[PDB]
């Protein structure tokens, strides 16, 4: 029943705001650190943001900090990424990912598949005038 | 008859017919078999891993204590062969 | 002049008293001796198998007010958790006279019992029921440290593995006269079985928590690593792996040569399977014939994945990545990649430090997400972090004392 | 074509620096804390490191020859695409 | 190669305590044993020493008569019988082992390197 | 004495000559090694042509029945890995017997030195010394050993090792001995490839007494020059491992706080302790007057440098910033010597290092306290008679080919 499904990605004008939603099934957010990771057109994966929910802690890629805002809702078991002030280079496929909390809590900037327990399918986010 | 032992093959084998061999503690890791045949051979405590095959057969061969891990060496590739204490693990089924 | 009035130790094919008070120790029948540690002995009940200590008259307890303590380690297999499932108290250590005066160590289903009785038949019993394994058991088929302290003006206290778990007053007990003989013998067990005993000590004082914990820490050689059961960790022995932080998980191989940890253990009723996952073997780097098979602190070793009985592949840290943590990989070629492993321990928990031959640190064996990795993180988070125990491993040997089908 | 430096002892914090195409000969780094320092395409000949802590510090495409690292935290992950020839690490700042 | 002390507690002026230090890894044949005190605010202060091979015990001027150092015949347990305790005695007490083959100096204000092995310490409090 | 010397092999003017005055000829054939620091020491081998032949003068060739005589020399025998030499085979090193094997012979076996004397009739007599495998530290293996042999024709033949009598059989039954014209230093009939070191070969025409043998043992190597572990001359600008005489089973290691530990137990190959463990030091001249050579002498003022790597030396100094009487020895990472010097001195093969202030004040001899290497003045008044006296004595071990450990 383990699954992550992302929605909300689309095309918004530069300086816009989007709300990505990763609906997860099979696990609770108390047992797993959640993360948003972006993949550019042909470039290597780039970690965007992470959240520890058991204690509210958030982590943002230096560029992302202040603009985006990661959140969770054990309420509806849904992970959120509230985008805002979108810039052109934020155009990519945005996957949500779940990492076992009990493992080494490092945050690799350019992760591979083994950096997370579970990955999603990915929603496209294009930003062009 | 011709005994080879304690060896490891990591390369492609193409268009070959090996007859009357006695392999002891051989390793076939990452091998791609293309039109290869083994006849009247003995595989003694050998190990296969990541083996893809095509038009490959083991005719009148005997396997003892051999492990096949992550292989496509399905049942039909063993013609008139004995498999003694030989196990297949995590086949390349899909 | 020490507090130790009796210490049962091994020398030159028999057991002797090393205290200084010269009690005699005799073996009758078939008593098993652990090769790796001859201080440990096994007694059976399906044949003649006993050990008898003839106490020196100078140390035989015959007072009303003299505090005294007893310590030992016991190993109790269940075999299947079925044959042992019977409610019946049976003796393993007897120091009681004809009038049942003295003291007794007895067992029951997942239970250890201490009994102390005086000359008038007034007694007190302390007990510890560790019960059936729920996940991983810290007792079944493991070496358990038993300690009993007796303050004649207060309580009798029972410690397991250094922790106080039972106490009861013995103020109502008068003159206690123990037996001249201490008999290690399985008596009145309804099934056939064996029991392990080691490091039997009698002291003429009430040990405090500090002394008990000292005995617990130091009685097995701290320099030598331990296995899951609490025996010495051995070279060239097949072991399953257990991660202390992930007891309900086992390690499995992937087709890409990586090691996974996202495999849930099956249960037998409430008891995780121990004999699941990959097997490993520890190999000496620099081997001499003078060197024994014991794995010690700071030993440079190789950890080999066991593909089959006769096929071993070196486990290495795959450094060819941009990540700080490196995935552990099986080397199908036999190449060791100029790497070595340093062994160490904290208590019964083992650590494995993957290093380069040039002395460069790669990391302690742990996990990240679902993969076994080597990480330098652990170096600075060994103790007080939630994830600290991710670098602690137990080595599980398949043994007759723990069976599962 | 590397800028050479030789027989120098360094004993102070180094912050936010990129050193590219350098050749340190018989250099000493004693009691140095590295902070966001990157060595690129450099060669370390008969150099010595002692009591060194590092943060966000890397050696990319570097060569080390007959270099000793004593009491440092310069673990493996800090050496990217580098080759160490007869370079030894002794008594690392952990493990 | 470990030492563990016990026997410390809380007492009144004039009371008595018996400190013990159990050793593992060595016997008293190859090491001189010592008690060293650390009172709050002050530096380490050597209390007593004993040579097991000989009958030579050493004390400081301030404790002689009230404190007695002892060893067993097993040569693996160190004792300090403390009597007529004064409030100035309140301190953490460590057992220590010096290699007998080294320079036989006894510094009153020792550092870590004055002894081969130090214990964990045991608290002694003299309170009214 | 010298009145009794009828043959003395000494190095002079590019070769070996006889300084006795009886004019014996000495010839080098093939590849004979000459020790650079003491060219009186030479090494013969058996893998190529390598021998020394002494053609004795007609006057000194032994041809009597009653004339007492002595032979003296030093031999150095390496065991290498300690395995290759483990073979029961008596091989000869010094041959002074004619076609009919009349004369004398010095031969070697595994950890054994044998002396043989044979008469004209064919009657022989042998003495031997077996020093055995190293149990801890060996005083013989790969070291210079002083061999003396006295022969009283009306009594016993005595073999001395390092001035101490170890074997004496009688030679009364031997008649006339007509020794060879030649004394041949050559390794003959050895199972394995090896080399052997010889120095200070002397023949005397009397029975030397213990006093004369001890005078030779004391005076033959220069008493003014310090000795290393192997018994060679102690050198400047040479890497040495340390050995404490009182603690032979321990080696010195570096601590992160720049102190030196002595609580490290030496490993063992079989029984033998590892010699090539721990820190390395180098002795440096403080007054480099240039003209002076590389030999360390008594009362020399030196610096002791710790070797971090081949090209990275750091001063060792005494840290006088404490209230303790003894001062910890520390490594100076800055290169500061802290206004200190070291005075070298010696008792036999054992070396002393006195750390002193430049103002002339004593800081102390290099010793140990507890687990730390220190400088202490205590030794000054307890250097001979005390359990702990030998704590201030050191040996310098040079990593060489003749002692292999892996
Ligand atoms: C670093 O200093 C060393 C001295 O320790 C220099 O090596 C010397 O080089 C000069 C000139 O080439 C020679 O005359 C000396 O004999 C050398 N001394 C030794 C001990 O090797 C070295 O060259 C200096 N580094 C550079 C290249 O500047
Ligand atoms: C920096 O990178 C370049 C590119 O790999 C390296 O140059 C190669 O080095 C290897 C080993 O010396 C040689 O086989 C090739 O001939 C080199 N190729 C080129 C393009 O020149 C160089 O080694 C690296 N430098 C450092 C300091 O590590
Ligand atoms: C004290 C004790 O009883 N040891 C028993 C051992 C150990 O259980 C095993 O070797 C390691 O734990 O196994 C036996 O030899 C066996 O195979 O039947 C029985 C023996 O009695
Ligand atoms: C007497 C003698 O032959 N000495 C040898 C020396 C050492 O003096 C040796 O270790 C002594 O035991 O080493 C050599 O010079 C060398 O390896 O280059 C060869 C030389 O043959
Ligand atoms: C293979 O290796 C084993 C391990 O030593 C050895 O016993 C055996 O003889 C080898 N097989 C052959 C025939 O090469
Ligand atoms: C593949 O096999 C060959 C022959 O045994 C061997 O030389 C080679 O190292 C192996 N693996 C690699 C590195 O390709
Ligand atoms: C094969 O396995 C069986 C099953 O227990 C066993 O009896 C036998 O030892 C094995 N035979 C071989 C060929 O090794
Ligand atoms: C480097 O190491 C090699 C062997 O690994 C050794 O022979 C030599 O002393 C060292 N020097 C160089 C630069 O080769």
């Amino acid at each position: 029943q383990l699954q992550l499904v992302e929605t909300g990605g689309g095309l918004v004008k530069p300086g816009g705001s989007l709300r990505l939603s990763c609906v997860v099934s099979g696990f609770t957010f108390d047992d797993y650190r959640m993360a948003w990771v972006r993949q550019a057109p042909g470039k290597e994966l780039e970690w965007v943001s992470s959240i520890d929910s058991w204690s509210i802690n958030t982590y943002y890629e230096d560029s992302v900090k202040g603009r985006f805002t990661i959140s969770t809702d054990n309420a509806k078991n849904t992970l959120y990424l509230q985008m805002s002030s979108l810039k052109p280079e934020d155009t990519a496929v945005y996957y949500c990912a779940a990492e076992d909390r009990l493992g080494v809590p490092t945050i690799n900037a350019h992760p591979s598949k083994y950096d997370y327990n579970y990955w999603g399918q990915g929603t496209q986010v294009t930003v062009s005038s | 008859r011709d005994k080879y032992a304690n060896f490891t093959i990591n390369f492609t084998m193409e268009n070959q017919i090996h007859t009357g061999m006695e392999y002891d503690n051989g390793r076939f890791i990452g091998v791609k078999f293309k039109s290869v045949t083994f006849k009247d051979s003995v595989f003694k405590e050998c190990y296969f891993e990541d083996v893809t095959s095509s038009n490959t057969f083991f005719r009148n061969c005997t396997f003892i204590n051999t492990v096949f891990y992550n292989t496509d060496l399905f049942e039909y590739k063993f013609v008139n062969s004995r498999l003694i204490n030989s196990t297949f693990l995590h086949n390349k089924e899909g | 002049k020490s507090s130790s009035v009796l210490n049962m130790r091994y020398k030159n094919d028999k057991y002797v008293d090393t205290s200084g008070y010269d009690s005699n120790i005799n073996i009758n029948g078939d008593v098993y001796k652990y090769p790796t540690n001859k201080n440990q002995f096994g007694i059976y009940n399906d044949k003649l198998s006993e050990v008898n200590i003839s106490q020196n008259d100078y140390i035989i307890y015959d007072n009303k007010y003299k505090n005294f303590s007893i310590s030992f380690w016991v190993r109790i297999p269940n075999y299947d958790n079925k044959i042992v499932n019977v409610n019946n108290e049976y003796t393993i250590i007897n120091c009681m006279r004809d009038n049942n005066s003295g003291w007794k160590v007895s067992l029951n289903h997942n239970e250890i019992i201490w009994t102390l009785q005086d000359n008038a038949g007034i007694n007190q019993k302390l007990a510890f029921n560790y019960g059936n394994a729920n996940g991983i058991s810290d007792y079944i088929n493991k070496w358990i440290f038993v300690t009993i302290t007796n303050d004649r003006l207060g309580d009798s206290k029972l410690y397991i593995n250094g922790n106080l778990i039972d106490q009861k007053s013995i103020l109502n007990l008068g003159n206690i006269h123990v037996s001249d003989n201490i008999l290690f013998k399985i008596v009145n067990c309804s099934y056939t079985r064996y029991i392990g005993i080691r490091y039997f000590n009698i002291f003429d004082k009430e040990l405090d928590e500090t002394e008990i914990q000292t005995l617990y820490s130091n009685e097995p050689n701290t320099n030598i690593l331990k296995d899951f059961w609490g025996n010495y960790l051995l070279y060239d022995k097949e072991y399953y792996l257990l991660n202390v932080l992930k007891p309900n998980n086992f390690i499995d191989r992937r087709k890409d040569s990586t090691l996974s940890i996202n495999n849930i253990r099956s249960t037998i009723l409430l008891a995780n399977r121990l004999y699941s996952g990959i097997k490993v073997k520890i190999q000496r780097v620099n081997n001499s014939s003078t060197n024994d098979n014991l794995v010690r602190k700071n030993d440079q070793v190789y950890i080999n994945f066991v593909a089959s009985k006769t096929h071993l592949f070196p486990l290495y840290a795959d450094t060819a990545t941009t990540n700080k943590e490196k995935t552990i990989k099986i080397s199908s070629s036999g190449n060791r990649f100029n790497q070595v492993v340093v062994m160490n321990s904290v208590g019964n928990n083992c650590t494995m430090n993957f290093k380069n031959n040039n002395g460069n640190n790669i990391g302690l064996l742990g996990f990240k997400a679902d993969t076994v990795v080597a990480s330098t993180w652990y170096y600075t988070h060994m103790r007080d972090h939630t994830n600290s125990n991710g670098c602690f491993w137990n080595f599980i040997s398949e043994e007759h004392g723990w069976q599962e089908k």
